[PDB]
């Protein structure tokens, strides 16, 4: 009740609503980033675990009894499949690195490493499967 | 009966000037003023109750007087002049309070806007520590819950949209400016 006309300082004091409505959509858009993050961090583990559990079948020269070439074949074609198949998933998490995760983001180095060991198993695979593909088809 | 009526006459005046007089000084009186809430209100419109009470009267002091100076009554200038007197002060009342009126609605504005104020100033304080963490998720699982607490957050903080923007609309106080200002 100063100065009545001058009161109306009291209305820029309600500017705090306007720090509040900022801060709100702040912390809503960093939990976003952080879903994104988290969401993309597991699906890669995901798929290293993927690809290990692919690679240690494919070592376990330490064995099993079989002896049926022509059907270890198949094994191995269908080994194969799951390989491209799941390659898709590479890809689309290449891409969703590439995009959602640019320049510009707090994410773009620890996203882009995620990325780099995936590549480095996925070479791993190819190598194991390639080689053991490669020993059948000699086997007949 | 000309000697009972103009004494008669004179007689009703005088008690409306002296209880006119009473009014208006009960109008000033009371100061320019609630503190928050105004009793005022009930107040200031119980004396317009009063007021009403005495329509009659004037009727009655009125038509005495017209009659009276129809009929060439030779007091006719005294009589005159005491009803212009009284018809003076009838208007000077009413323009009096409710000049007065419109400004018990101003004040109200203030009493009403200011608690209005500080209980949106007092709300965000206390949102404080929510609002304040450093906590975001470390795991799918954790980010999720956040989120959903977030949308619940946030919608609460949706209703007072309206209680906000009401305070966004500016008042008569600043209004009547427009003719103090042109």
């Amino acid at each position: 009740e100063t100065a009545e006309e001058i009161q109306e300082r009291r209305q820029e004091v309600l500017t705090r609503y306007q720090s509040f409505k900022e801060r709100v959509a702040e912390r809503g858009q960093k939990l976003e980033d952080s879903y994104h993050l988290q969401v993309f961090k597991r699906d890669a583990d995901d798929l290293g675990k993927w690809i290990m559990e692919k690679v240690n079948i494919l070592t376990d020269k330490s064995y099993e009894d079989p002896t049926n070439i022509q059907g270890k074949y198949q094994k191995h074609q269908s080994l194969e499949a799951e390989v491209q198949t799941k390659s898709r998933l590479m890809s689309e998490l290449e891409k969703t690195r590439e995009e959602r995760f640019t320049m510009g983001h707090s994410a773009h180095e620890e996203t882009k490493a995620h990325i780099e060991e995936l590549r480095h198993l996925w070479d791993l695979l190819l190598e194991l499967t390639l080689e053991k593909g490669d020993q059948l088809l000699r086997a007949l | 009966g000309s000697t009972a009526d103009k004494f008669r006459f004179f007689s009703m005046a005088r008690d409306l000037l002296s209880w006119m007089e009473s009014i208006i000084r009960q109008i000033e009186t009371q100061e320019r003023d609630v503190s928050s809430v105004e009793l005022l209100m009930k107040y200031h419109q119980g004396i317009n109750a009063e007021i009403e009470t005495r329509s009659k009267n004037f009727s009655a002091c009125l038509e005495l007087g017209e009659s009276l100076l129809q009929r060439q009554h030779q007091a006719s200038e005294e009589i005159r002049e005491k009803l212009q007197q009284v018809m003076s002060r009838r208007k000077e009342m009413n323009e009096k309070w409710e000049a007065r009126w419109e400004r018990l609605r101003m004040l109200l504005e203030v009493c009403q806007f200011s608690r209005d104020a500080s209980v949106a100033e007092a709300w965000l304080i206390a949102q404080e520590p929510y609002l304040a963490s450093g906590d975001f998720g470390h795991t799918v699982d954790s980010v999720e819950k956040l989120i959903k607490r977030h949308e619940a957050f946030e919608k609460s903080t949706a209703s007072w949209a309206e209680r906000f923007a009401a305070l966004e609309k500016p008042t008569t106080l600043e209004l009547k400016e427009r003719q103090i200002a042109e």
